[PDB]
């Protein structure tokens, strides 16, 4: 599939779902018009994804990591903290692929 | 609460796991909250506050995933605190 990263400094949010990580349209990205090799932009995509899969895995060890100073909930996908009560946190990540 | 955001089950593993440690933790600072008004505060959603002074200091929360629930007072005097903490 492809994946995309992003992350938002809001104000606050609680254990609750709504219309949040990306909807249908899933990560809007450049058509990539420009004449490339399709499979080599699919190769590509794929290492991306890949690589955007084994940085989620080492971002979610955080739990089980030095829990001092910097108190964190962490679920799947959704890593929200509060570092200071201003900002917000939870870097998120999607599979554009279930879309026909 | 009604199994607060994880009443349903079929969602997901981890829901109902940091549902129960969620209520058990704001239990736990209800608790607390509790024996610090018969001696003399408030709390919020992720867990409790208690001031120090009568005016932004004293900052407490719990560990969602183990005991211990850490805190941290923004200033100074780092390890000592940690004794607080043990006790």
């Amino acid at each position: 599939g492809s994946a995309y990263i992003k992350v938002s400094i809001q104000k606050q949010a609680p254990d609750i779902g709504d219309l949040g990580t990306v909807n249908l349209f899933k990560r809007p990205l450049p058509k990539s018009k420009p004449g490339s090799p399709h499979w080599q932009t699919k190769l590509e995509a794929a290492q991306n994804v890949l690589l955007c899969k084994e940085i989620f895995a080492q971002l979610s060890r955080e739990a089980v990591q030095i829990k001092s100073q910097i108190p964190h909930i962490v679920v799947k996908n959704q890593i929200i903290s509060q570092p200071f009560p201003s900002l917000q946190l939870s870097i998120s990540l999607c599979h554009s692929s279930d879309d026909k | 609460l009604v199994e607060r955001a994880m009443k349903i089950d079929h969602l997901s593993i981890e829901k109902l796991l940091i549902d129960s440690v969620h209520a058990r933790a704001h239990q736990r600072l209800q608790e607390l909250k509790a024996i610090l008004r018969s001696f003399n505060i408030e709390t919020a959603l992720p867990a409790l506050i208690v001031p120090i002074l009568e005016p932004e200091c004293l900052h407490i929360f719990v560990d969602l995933h183990s005991g211990m629930f850490q805190l941290m007072l923004y200033g100074l005097d780092p390890a000592t605190l940690e004794d607080m903490e043990k006790s």
